[PDB]
Parts: C-alpha cells; structure tokens; sequence
C-alpha cells in the first residue's frame, strides 16, 4: 500500500465491473481500468467517489475521504452572518413560501413523511430581474446556520474540456456527507439546460453539463435531505422540460406591479 | 487583426493604415429580435478604442475608404478618429478629357481624335466607366480588321453600352 | 498484384522515420523561422539538408519532424478547404456548336474569352486591356447556363461553377474565407474560368433599417469585389456574374470597371426560332417534306425552354395518337399542347422580368 | 469471438497489446441530446376520473386496433394514422395518452422542439425525422407531442414554428410504416386549443380521421377528480367532495391538482397530521387568484 | 474574474471601461450564433457586483454610447448605482 | 492435379507469404481520419478524431479514383501511414432516404384515374421500363411531372403505384424540410439530396405537399429574406447547373402551385403538366368498389345507391365513408357492414370532413 507513496494523481471512480476491479475516470480526461488494492473496499466507496492514481500505471491507490476541494464553495461559509431577515419587507408572503420548501425540510423530514407531501428538491425563482433573490438567499442561510453552497452559474464551465463535467459533480458530493446543505445557483440562465437548441456538434461543452445536471437530480437528492435553488431571469430563458414532475415542480413568480 | 495592426504600426512609424468598403463593419444594430448581436461591431470596438488609445500619437494614421455615407455608424465619426470628411462627385466636363487621355497612352492611335470632344459627348459617368470605353474602343478594330483605333472606334463604343446606355435592338419607329 | 511491388521499396519508406512529419502554418522569416502548429504551439527552426532557402515563404505550411523539429519538405499553402475541390468539373457535355442561332450573343462571349486564351498576341499589338469581367442575365429559360459550358468545351482548362448558395455558410464570416478560396486557385492554376450562377441571393446593398438579419449576405460582395479590383488590381482569368434578376442587385455591381461586356438575352424572332428547330431537327425524326418555319410562326415570341418542349412532346405522340413518327399533323397538336395548353398560371418566359 | 458483439457495447482495451480483453457493459437507453423512453406507466383508467365518456372513444380508435391486428384487417378497413383532441387550456389529456401503451405494453416517448434543429453534418435534417425512426427500432410505443403549444405563455398565439412542420411530416412518413411488420400499429396523438391554429390540410381527411372535443371540468366531473387526483395521501372523509367542487369556478384539471399541493401547505404552519376543511377553504381561495391574475 | 483578483489585493482601485456596447448586451436565445462564452461573460458582471464578494472599495467606471443596446437588467440599481449624464 | 498445381498452388502460396506481412502492417491498433487532399507524388493529409496533423505517402490497398476529400482512411499507429481506404457500409449513412422496402401497393387500389394514370406512366416509369423507345427515338426523356390539383384527388397514391412497378430508388421528401433554423444549412441540405441519390441506380426525387416559404408564421426557423433566395434556387440550379445522364427525375406535387415561384418551374426541363378534377358518378362507381373489395358488405347495401348520393366528393373522401362505416360496424362487431352504418357515415362526413369551400359562386 506504501509504494505509491507521493505522486500520485487524482482520480475519481464510475461503476464497479469485477471483485477487487474497477474503472477510474483521472484529472487527465483518459479513463482506466485497474485493479482495486487489497486494503481498500468496494463497500467503502461511493459511485461518484474521488479515489488516488499511479503517475504512469495509473493504478487504484486510496480511496480518498468524501470532500471535494475542487472551487468555489470549497469548504463552507465564511463571514456570511453578516445580515439579518428583517432587512427587507414586503416579501414576508413570497418568503413564508421559501421556508416551507427550504427551511421546514431541513428540520422535520417527518412532517412530509405523515402528512404524504412530495417536498419540492429544485427550487426556481422568477421575476424580474434586480427585483428578488439577491439578499433573500443570504437572510435563509444565516437562519438556518447550516451547510450553504453558492456556485455561479457562469463558472461551471473551465479551460479544460472534460473538467465541466467533474466540477458539476463535485458540487453534489459536497452535499452527501452534509445533510443540512443549501445549493444556491446565482444565474442559471446562461448555460441553463441545452439551451434550446445548443448546436451540440460544434460546442461539447453544453453536452457534457446538459448529462450531468439532468443525472445528479435524479441521481442523488432520494433522502429529500438537499435542496437546490437556482437564480434565474425569465421562462423563455429556460427550457421548459425541468418543470416536468421528478425532477422540479417548484415555481416562484415575483410580486411585481 | 486590428489591435496588431496598430501594435506593428508602432514599431515602423511613418506608416499608414487603409481600409477598403468601410460599410462592411458598422451598425447599432436594433430593432431586431434577440440574438444576433455583435455579429459587426466586435471589430468597431477595435476601432474605436485602438484610435482613442494609446495610439494615433503622430505618424500613426487611419484612411478609412467606403461606398456610401447613408448607412454608417455616426459613432465612427468623430474629432478624435475622423477629421476631414470629404465628398469625391462624379468628374466634371473638361475633367473626362484628361482622364480619357491618360488611360490611351498605351494603346496606338493617329494622335487626330479631339479629347475634349468625347468629353462633351459623355454627361456625368463614372471613372471607370471611362476606361472603358477605351476597352471597347479596341475590340471594334478587332473586328473591322483595323491597324489602329480610329475615331469611329469610341464613337461606336459610347452607342454599345458602357455607361447608362442599353439598346438590345434598333427599335426605331 | 500492384500490392506486391510495393512492397519491396516500403522497407525504407516505412521502418525509417521520414513521413511522420507535423505540418504547420510558418509565420516570421529571419534571415530562426517561428511557426505556429495545429495545436496553437510556437517554435524556432531553421532550413533542413535539401531544404532550399528560397522555398520558405511567408504563410505556407511547411512540415517539421514532430520529435526534433526540421524543416523537410514545403507544401502549398490553404491546405484546410475541402469545398472548392469538388467545384472543378471536366469535359462538360454541352459542345460549342450546341448554341443555336446567328445571333449577337455568341459572338461577343467568344472575343472577351476565348479570344485571349487562344490568340493573346492579336490584342498586344493595339495595347488594349481585354475585359476581365462579363455579363450574362437574360430571361429565365433561355439556356444561359448552356452558353457557359458551350465556353468550357473550346477553352480546354480548368472551369469552376460557383453557386450563389454556396458563398453563404452556416456561420457568420466563414463566407468571406470562401471568396479567397475561388481566387487562390486563380494564381496557382492560370488561364482558367469562373462562373457565378444566381447572384441575385447575394449582391444588393439592402441598407440597414431592413430586418437586420441581411448584414452577413451584404459583406459577402464586399469581400468578392476587394478581392476582384482591390487596393492591388490583382487579377487573371475572366470572371463571369449570371441570374435571373439583375434589378435587385447592387446598384455598384451593375456598373463598370468590374465588368466590360454587358450581354443580355433575347427572345429569337421567326429567323431566330427558326435556327432553334433547325439543330433539333438532326435528332429525333423529322418526315421529308416539312417546313419548321411555319411551326416557330404559329409559335409566339418564348424562351427557349418552351422551344425545346415542342421537339421533346412531339414523340410523345407517337403513342396515343397512333401514329409512326412525328408528321406535321402532330406538330400542329403541339402548337394548342406546348404552347397553348401550357401557358395557364406558372409560365415564366417574359413574365417577371423584374421581382 | 466476434459473433457475441454489436455495435453499441462498452469494452476492454488493453493499454500494452491493444486488444480486446472483456465486455463491461451496453449503451444506455437515453441517446443523442434528450431521449425520453418509458415503458409501462403508471397512469391508468382508474386514477383519470370524469374521462371516461372519452376513454371509451380512444379505447375502440386507438387502443382497440392495437391489442387485436385481425379485426380491422377482416373488416376490409384501415387504421387511423392520427388523433388528435382540442379543448379549453389545462387538460388532463397528458395521463390519456399515458394510458393507452399501459394496458397495450407500449412505450411512451415525447419529442423535444429542440431535438428537431441540432448541429451535425448530414443529420441536421434526419434528427427532425431520427425519433420517428428511433421509435421504431423498440417498441410501437406512441408519438405524442405536447411540447409546442399555446397555453399563453409563449408569444405568437396563432401559430408556430416547430408546431405545424413536425407534426405534418410524420403523418406523411406512414407511407414506409404502411405495410410493414409492426409499423402502421404506430398512431400520432396530437394536443391543441382551437381548430383555426391548424393547417387547412390537416382537417381533410386521410390524416387524422378522428378529433375528440374535450368538454371543461364540471361540477359532476371534478367529482370523481376531487376524490382521486386532489388526493395523493391520508386525508378525512368527514369534509364533502361535491361541495368543494362547486366552489372552484373555471378551474381545469391543472388548477384541480395544484389543491393537492396546497392542501397540507396550510397545516406545515401549525405542524399536524390532521386535515380538516380549514385548509381545503384556503387551498381554493389560493388557486382561485392566480387564475384571475392576468 | 482575472480582473476582481486585483481589487481585493490593492484596496484603492478602479476599473475603467471605455467605449463597450458588448459584455452588457442581452441576446437571450435565437439559437445563440456561438455566443456560449459572452453569455457567461454577461453573467460575471452580475455575480462579482451582486454575490457576497467584498465591494465599495472598488468603482467601476462604464461608458456607453446607447444604453438601449445594453441589457436593461444591467443598468438597474444594485450594479450601477449612478448614471452620469454627458449632454 | 497438373491444372491445380500450376493454378491454386501459386496463387495460394503468394497469399500466405503476403499476408505474414500484413501483420507488421494491418497490426497495431490503426487509427482513423479524415482525408484532406492528394498528390500526384502519392502523398496526402490525414486529421484524426484527435485533430492531429500529418504528412504521409500512399500506401497499397488504395486506389487514386478511391481516394477523395472529406472520406474515411486508415492510418497506422507507430509509422502513422496510411494503411488503406474504408468503405461506408450499412447503407449510404443517412437511413431516412426512403429506400422503398416495395409494400407493394399496384394499380388497382388508383383505378378510375386511368386518364390521367397512363399520362405520368409513359413520362416516368416508361423510360425506365423500356429505355429502348426514347433512345431509338432520339428525344430526350423529360424528368418528371407538376402536379396540381384540390385535396383528395389521389396525388399522393399517384406516384406510390409507379415506383411500385420500376423496382428503381424513389424517394419521398416533405416540403417543409427545405428550411432549417439554422442561416446556410437550407441550400446545403438541397445539395446532399440530389448528390447522393444520383450516386445509386436511376433514383427519382419526389418532393409532396410543399408549402415552402409562404404563409410563414413560424418563430424559430424562420431566417427572414435571404433563406428564401438561397434554398429555392438551390433547387433550381439541381435542375439546371448539375448535369446529369437523365436518370434523376424530379416530380412536385401540392394542394396550390401559385404560391410557388414559377422560375423554379423552368418547363424546358418538364414538359408535362398534369391536372386534376372531382371525379363523376360513373367513376365513384369504380373506387367505391375498390374499397369494398376486401370489406366485406350485407345484402342491403346498394354499390349504386351510395354513387348517387355522392355529391362533391374527392378519392379521399370516398374511403373517408368505407372507414367511418368500418368503425360503426367494429364497435358492434359486425362482420358485414350493414346499410345502417353508411347512412350515419355519409353524414359525418359531409359535416366536419367535407366543408363548403370559399369559391362560393352560383
């Protein structure tokens, strides 16, 4: 086990084929299949695990534990208790729907569970733009005093082609060893999902976020404890088959006028 | 291809930039739908910082030659890019006779055609349009078989279409 | 058989390292040479063994060894198009005595054309400039696209038919790369022949205040008459325009200085039409004893697309109307079939000659 | 050996020999950009309440010729090609169409508008016409669009781009479907509001022989909605199902199942596992208001 | 994000922006015409002047010629505060 | 023995010592590309899916004629040459060209059209048929038919029952996928239909129903003016400009031809013209009994009487009654429709499906 030692690359794991065998997807956009080491599990790992890689060999080394470094949120808040709820009025009907679908799952998971109320996972906020969200998101997460990850929805995509792909995973896997975690996507409108019509041939950088987004939803997110809120513009910015039921049913429209 | 062009126009300084068919980048591109943006102006924005930049000090100069004034970015036009603006109309009357004149010292004639007269007989055409009634002065004594070109030879070439004249038939009635 | 023999020399040509060269775009000449790859990557190099100095030029790409980086062998340049290949045709059918008529328009493309690709030496002793470009609209049916092949037979070199569908691309700008590719091939291959056929979709100046969509056809002129007479009269071969609809094109396109030789089509009279059943009476079957020029009479003024139509039906009734071969009875059921029958609604000739 | 491999099959390369070392596993059923494939769904003839006037009328059209080939065939006559229904906005007629594969053990494939125009060389055009062929290759299943309409959120009320070009391309398509195995079983249920939205030809016959008016939710239709769709829990059945359906004015089977959602809303506030009439009052004044609301 | 890493080093610090029509433009969809890489460019000006990242140190100074052109979501309060008429 | 001795054993032997070579060769894991262009000195430029660039010479297994720009390669793995050309199997790529598995539909299911049937007959399936009659006769065939006429008059069918019969490549096309969304794929996709149905056998294009650039009201694909220009004459230089020996025929058919720019016609290329009317009492007769052939009818049903009471009517809504009549008689299971089901069919369909048109005069 101590061979490998100090170079050793990142890898992250896919789908188990064989006992003490499995495929590896590195940083390096070339997926392998190696041999799993005698001192690690299969029982140990998850499916979306980030595991440790030989330098040439490329061979399973350690199964790394359930943190993504990765960007942006990184480990978790920092100085965001800088304001309190009571700093904006007037939304105290559109917010007492927020903590229902946002507060409320994230204390008593019984309460939908007797009462039989699917509670809603992804959340999306319309209106004008300049008029919500913005410090709305900031008042939920410093009452809850728990785990809160904002990812801008321009920053997904990185110089590296396949690394898109890998940076929208990691954002979830933040969100299993924490149960009480918030995701927060400050405007969503620009890569979106396919974008309409995307021109998928001559741009892959929308294929490889339109499979992960629509994969993580349905992936991940059965023990109801994660909820996720996405900042957007208009419905015409948007496709219209996320309001499709599995997925997101929840609608929040601006009180304008 | 323009924030280069003014960063080599810096190392040699007596230089001079030409653009050909200005008309080909500018809009404020509006009244429009949606996307489609910036399919023109991404290079004017060249144009319009480079020129308000560091550049243009002395030597460093900018001839911008288009079409027509009619469709233009007013933006373009300004005290700190493009000073003079001037009007180049269609050359005047005792103008076509020198113009005519130059463009036959490479062919052969008798040196007994009267310039001045084919310029009264040619009402407000263009400069080329010109030339080319030197063109096909020599394809008529192509077919006539003729040594040199004569006087009959422009004569005929202004009745042939060259400039505003199109006859598919004698129709004469 | 053929895979035998070479065989035998593919010992060297093989095992050796001499193909596996990476070929890239040279950009600065120091007389070090910097040259950017494929992968965007910049390097300095220097000539090779039998590398000539006079072989590297400025915007060629050239060939290094991908291990230690060499030059080894120049290559011509603009090397990514793969559209213009297939635009060069050969040996069109059409001939040259195809053309029917004693009319003006043949005569006048002959001496602009192929007058100074057979004879250059006749107008060199005037001092004269022929005319680097033509024009050829006309009515709609009358074989004018016939006429440009009729021109390929007696040049015997290199023709290229240009779509006005083609110039226009799925991206905005890619059409103005596509104006060079045709005029490249004017330096590297001389005394050849371009056609444009339906300009109508590209030029115009169209202004602005329009939908706003037409900004990208508008730069495609501007980049085919830059690179036709340019700051640098830079040309060759003759150029050719051709459609249908020369009143919506650029008003600066219709003038010129671009072109010379302004040829338009006209409907044949009853000597001209008479010519049209004349080169169609040596095919099919004609019976002995009947005069054509009383079918073109009865026939009104048409473009030759309908004057075909009369040869081509008057087989048809050898089966219905049971009959041998085409008698002058089942002509003159043509006159109210051809012509008569299919005049209706959706009959071009001289219809729109405008919009 | 090779007799054990297709195309579409996930494999080993070995990195030193690169050859073939094992088999991992096949392709996925969602292909290209967006594939939606559903075999055997859960909406039923049971859980649609107040249609069943006009589910006995798709029954004898649409499903009947499918589970029995040899009636029509002893009748001398052909099969439909296209159905297609029309009715005030907010139908419940996306769990009709879920229906008929369920009990004929169809599939169930929508077509995204965007998965008609996409980028590739050659394709650009097939993609309009690749999931009419893709549907096909598994299964009859059923081609239904629902995905461009006018339910008022989207401009340009009286017609659309990608509406009427899909959906008179496959009914002509047929043609090739038509007297092949397991081809003409394949319908085309369509959805629209008003009849004039539609091309001319559409409305002649030899395309859609049959069209379906759908009748807006009554008080005696929300009946039978009120007890099964606006109840997906444990609720009393002390409060009265007709009653409530005569306070709901104009509200169709979309407005009838967002009840359900508010329904526990109200009682998340006081958090209790009792449901009484005080929050189906305030469920109905809430629905009620975004209707009349622009 | 290249250039906000300056802000938070050097306090006293202001972004100039002279003659730019392009990063505040609005094209939502007509199919994009490539703009995959601008759409997201629009989006960093409304994350760095709306997200929880320190500002008030830092100005930022924006010239345009027709204010019409650019996305109006931009021009509201909450990224400029103040707009400077130039008659 | 003596002849397969100085036959089978020398061409056997060369085949065995050629392909130990293969090995060294055909080996490796043989990467793949994309041609660029060639030379007369055998040398070419290959791009793999990598997008790498290379240089190479031309290798056996490759014929010159066979190698063309925008074609699939072999290339090698360590020398990096190029192997040999791979073919496109699996049919032409693009599957959707409507190859016509032949369901067989004849002449019988048309008949009472017969007048207007043997005119599109000998200007389509006669040159195909018997190419000896326009050879020996010296007229060159015509290549194809406009067809114009009210809904319901069988147009569709028309064309179905010739390609039946030719055994030849027919194609079928939509008219509303001349335009994409997309600015410049509308005339490039015209180029692909014609190119490589003309590659394979005397095949026939056969565009139905275009309403192609009119009555636009479309959103998304819409490309305003310059789409209009592009993607029509792109279709007319196909009939024009793009030389062909005479085995691609191009045949369009609509509800309306007017709509249509008439230059894209040019009838120099179509000589026939063919109309169509509603049929009278005495061909209703003769489709009626198509229909009914393999229905199976009672005793009380009258083939006349049904005739008669036909009154403004097209083929199609002639089998619009034998299937409503069908679907009364299914729903009580009846094997032979009785006299019933046609009195309550012929009303239906004279309400909704048959609706009285906008000439309106006497």
């Amino acid at each position: 086990k101590r061979i490998q030692s100090v170079p050793l690359v990142i890898g992250q794991f896919l789908e188990p084929i064989d006992q003490n065998t499995g495929i590896v997807s590195s940083t390096t956009g070339m997926s392998y299949v190696v041999r799993i080491l005698s001192t690690l599990d299969r029982e140990l790992l998850k499916p979306s695990m980030s595991v440790a890689l030989h330098r040439h060999s490329n061979a399973l080394v350690d199964i790394l534990p359930p943190d993504s470094d990765s960007s942006i949120s990184v480990m978790g808040e920092n100085e965001k208790p800088d304001v309190t709820y009571a700093d904006v009025g007037g939304l105290d009907m559109q917010k007492q729907e927020i903590r229902e679908a946002v507060e409320l799952p994230l204390v008593q998971a019984d309460l939908y569970e007797q009462i039989g109320i699917d509670p809603p996972r992804g959340v999306l906020l319309y209106g004008p733009p300049g008029t919500g969200k913005t410090m709305l998101v900031k008042a939920v997460a410093n009452s809850t005093k728990a785990a809160f990850i904002r990812v801008n929805g321009s920053e997904f995509v990185h110089k590296y082609l396949g690394e898109g792909p890998r940076m929208v995973r990691d954002v979830f896997r933040l969100a299993r060893e924490n149960a009480p975690s918030i995701i927060f996507i400050d405007e969503v409108d620009s890569i979106a999902t396919k974008r309409f019509d995307a021109q998928t041939g001559s741009d892959r950088e929308v294929q490889r976020i339109l499979i992960e987004l629509l994969t993580q939803m349905d992936g991940f997110d059965q023990s109801t404890n994660v909820k996720v809120i996405m900042a957007t513009n208009r419905a015409d910015t948007l496709d219209p088959a996320l309001l499709r039921p599995g997925r997101l049913d929840r609608k929040i429209e601006f009180p304008s006028l | 291809l323009v924030r280069d062009a003014f960063a080599l126009a810096k190392e040699k300084a007596p230089t001079i930039i030409f653009i050909d068919e200005l008309d080909a980048i500018g809009t404020k591109r509006f009244d429009s739908e949606k996307s489609g943006d910036r399919e023109v102006q991404r290079t004017m924005l060249e144009l319009l910082n480079q020129l308000d930049g560091f550049s243009s000090d002395d030597r460093v100069k900018v001839l911008a030659a288009t079409n027509r004034v009619d469709v233009l970015d007013p933006a373009l036009l300004r005290s700190g890019r493009l000073d003079r603006k001037i009007e180049f109309p269609l050359p005047s009357e005792d103008s076509r006779a020198q113009i005519l004149q130059i463009h036959s010292r490479k062919m052969t004639t008798d040196d007994d055609i009267n310039w001045q007269e084919l310029a009264r007989s040619t009402d407000e055409f263009n400069g080329a349009q010109l030339k080319a009634v030197t063109v096909e002065a020599g394809m008529i004594a192509l077919r006539n078989g003729q040594s040199s070109v004569k006087h009959e030879d422009f004569v005929e070439g202004i009745s042939e279409v060259q400039a505003r004249k199109s006859k598919s038939v004698s129709f004469y009635a | 058989a053929p895979s035998h023999l070479w065989d035998i020399m593919g010992d060297r040509q093989r095992l050796g390292e001499e193909h596996p060269l990476q070929v890239a775009r040279c950009t600065k000449i120091i007389k070090k040479y910097v040259i950017n790859l494929k992968q965007i990557a910049k390097f300095v190099v220097g000539l090779g063994e039998r590398v000539s100095p006079t072989d590297i030029e400025e915007g060629m790409r050239v060939g290094v060894d991908r291990s230690k980086y060499n030059i080894e062998l120049p290559l011509p340049p603009r090397i990514d198009p793969s559209v213009t290949m297939m635009t060069v045709e050969e040996k069109p059918d059409v001939t040259y005595s195809d053309v029917g008529g004693c009319k003006d328009q043949i005569e006048k493309l002959r001496e602009v054309v192929e007058l100074p690709l057979l004879s250059p030496e006749r107008f060199a002793t005037l001092g004269i400039d022929p005319p680097k470009g033509i024009l050829l609209y006309g009515p709609p049916g009358t074989g004018k696209t016939l006429c440009a092949r009729a021109v390929a037979n007696r040049t015997d070199a290199t023709f290229i038919r240009v779509i006005g569908s083609e110039l226009v691309q799925k991206y905005v700008g890619e059409g103005a790369r596509m104006v060079r590719e045709l005029f490249e091939m004017a330096r590297t291959k001389k005394a050849c022949i371009i056609f444009f056929d339906e300009i109508d979709a590209v030029g115009g100046a169209r202004f602005d205040d329009g939908a706003g969509g037409d900004n990208e056809v508008q730069r495609t002129m501007l980049e085919l008459i830059t690179q036709l007479d340019g700051f640098d009269p830079r040309g060759n071969i003759k150029v050719m325009f051709a459609t249908n609809r020369p009143n919506t094109l650029d008003p600066a396109l219709l003038r010129p200085g671009r072109i010379d030789r302004k040829v338009e089509f006209s409907l044949p009279d009853l000597e001209g039409r008479a010519n049209i059943f004349r080169i169609h009476s040596k095919s099919m079957s004609v019976e002995r004893g009947i005069r054509w020029e009383l079918i073109s009479r009865l026939c009104p003024n048409s473009t030759g697309a309908e004057l075909r139509s009369v040869c081509t039906e008057a087989g048809m009734f050898a089966i219905r109307a049971r009959r041998k071969v085409a008698t002058e009875k089942d002509f003159l059921k043509a006159v109210d079939k051809v012509i008569s029958g299919y005049k209706k609604f959706s009959s071009t000739s001289r219809y729109m000659q405008y919009n | 050996n090779v007799k054990d491999l297709k195309a579409s099959q996930r494999v080993c390369l070995r990195s030193d020999s690169y050859m073939l070392h094992k088999v991992l596993e096949n392709k996925a059923d969602p292909l290209v950009s967006l594939m939606m494939v559903e075999k055997v769904p859960d909406s039923t003839y049971d859980m649609v309440g107040g249609l069943t006037k006009q589910i006995k009328e798709i029954k004898e059209v649409i499903e009947l010729p499918v589970k029995h080939p040899e009636l029509f065939e002893s009748l001398g006559i052909a099969q439909p090609k296209g159905v297609i229904l029309y009715g005030p906005p907010g139908t419940g007629k996306t769990l009709l169409a879920r229906a008929v594969a369920h009990h004929t053990d169809c599939k169930f494939i929508r077509v995204s508008g965007a998965e008609l125009v996409q980028k590739y060389i050659g394709e650009g055009s097939r993609m309009v016409r690749e999931l009419f062929v893709m549907a096909r290759e598994h299964a009859p299943s059923i081609i239904f669009m629902d995905e461009i309409d006018s339910i008022g959120s989207t401009r340009v009320e009286g017609s659309g781009g990608g509406d009427s070009e899909v959906q008179r391309t496959m009914l002509e398509l047929l043609n090739q479907l038509d007297g092949f195995e397991t081809s003409k079983n394949i319908k085309i249920i369509m959805a629209t509001n008003r009849l004039d939205i539609l091309d001319p030809a559409l409305l002649r016959p030899g395309r859609i022989d049959r069209k379906i008016e759908f009748p807006p939710p009554s008080v005696a239709a929300r009946a039978e909605i009120l007890r099964i769709h606006s109840r997906k829990m444990n609720l009393t059945r002390g409060i009265n199902l007709r009653k409530v359906a005569e306070k709901m004015n104009g509200c169709s089977g979309a407005d009838v199942k967002g009840v359900c959602t508010e329904a526990g809303m109200y009682a998340l506030r006081e958090r209790r596992i009792h449901v009484t009439q005080e929050d189906f009052e305030l469920a109905v004044g809430k629905v009620m208001n975004k209707n009349q609301e622009t | 994000r290249e250039m906000f890493a300056y802000a938070k080093e050097h306090e006293p610090c202001i972004i100039f922006m002279d003659e730019v029509d392009a990063i505040g433009g609005r094209r939502f969809s007509e199919g994009t015409s490539a703009d995959r890489e601008i759409q997201r460019t629009l989006m960093e000006l409304l994350t760095q002047m709306d997200g929880f990242d320190n500002l008030g140190q830092t100005k930022i100074i924006m010239a345009t010629n027709r204010p019409d052109t650019l996305d109006p979501a931009l021009l509201r309060p909450g990224r400029l505060d103040r707009k400077v008429e130039i008659p | 023995f003596v002849s397969n001795s100085e036959i089978l054993k020398p061409f056997e032997k060369k085949q065995e010592e050629e392909k130990k070579q293969l090995e060294e060769i055909r080996g490796n894991p043989l990467s793949i590309g994309t041609l660029e262009e060639i030379i007369d000195d055998d040398h070419a430029i290959v791009t793999s899916p990598t997008m790498p660039d290379y240089y190479v010479s031309i290798l056996s297994f490759v014929d010159k004629e066979l190698l063309e720009p925008g074609c699939s390669v072999l290339l090698h793995h360590k020398t990096m040459s190029i192997v040999g050309v791979l073919q496109d199997d699996a049919d032409p790529m693009v599957s959707v060209m409507k190859m016509d598995k032949s369901p067989t539909e004849s002449y019988s299911d048309i008949g009472g059209l017969e007048s207007q049937i043997q005119e599109i007959k000998e200007s389509v399936e006669l040159p195909l048929t018997h190419p000896e009659l326009y050879e020996e006769m010296g007229i060159k065939p015509p290549k194809g038919v406009i067809l114009y006429g009210a809904p319901g008059t069988g147009k569709t069918l028309l064309a179905k029952a010739v390609a039946n019969q030719t055994s030849a490549t027919f194609l079928r096309i939509v008219g509303s996928e001349l335009i994409q969304k997309y600015l410049g794929d509308g005339p490039r996709l015209c180029r692909q239909i014609f190119k490589v149905a003309g590659e394979n056998a005397p095949s026939i294009v056969f565009i139905d129903e275009i309403d192609a650039i009119g009555t636009k009201r479309y959103d998304s694909n819409s490309g305003g003016e310059r789409e209009i220009q592009r993607t029509m004459l792109e279709l007319l230089n196909q009939l024009d400009g793009f030389d062909d020996r005479g085995d691609v025929k191009v045949i369009m058919a609509t509800n309306k031809i007017e709509t249509l720019d008439p230059a894209l016609i040019r009838p120099g290329r179509i000589d026939r013209k063919i109309l169509f009317e509603n049929p009278d009492l005495s061909t209703k007769k003769k489709i009626l009994g198509i229909h009914t052939s393999k229905m199976n009818l009672s005793e009380d049903v009258n083939l006349e009487t049904l005739v008669t009471t036909k009154d403004d009517l097209s083929g199609a809504d002639i089998q619009a009654m034998c299937t409503e009549a069908g679907l009364l008689a299914l729903r009580e299971r009846r094997m032979q429709v009785t006299a019933e089901d046609f009195k309550q069919a012929k009303e239906r369909v004279m309400k909704n499906k048959v609706e009285e048109n906008l000439e309106g005069l006497y």
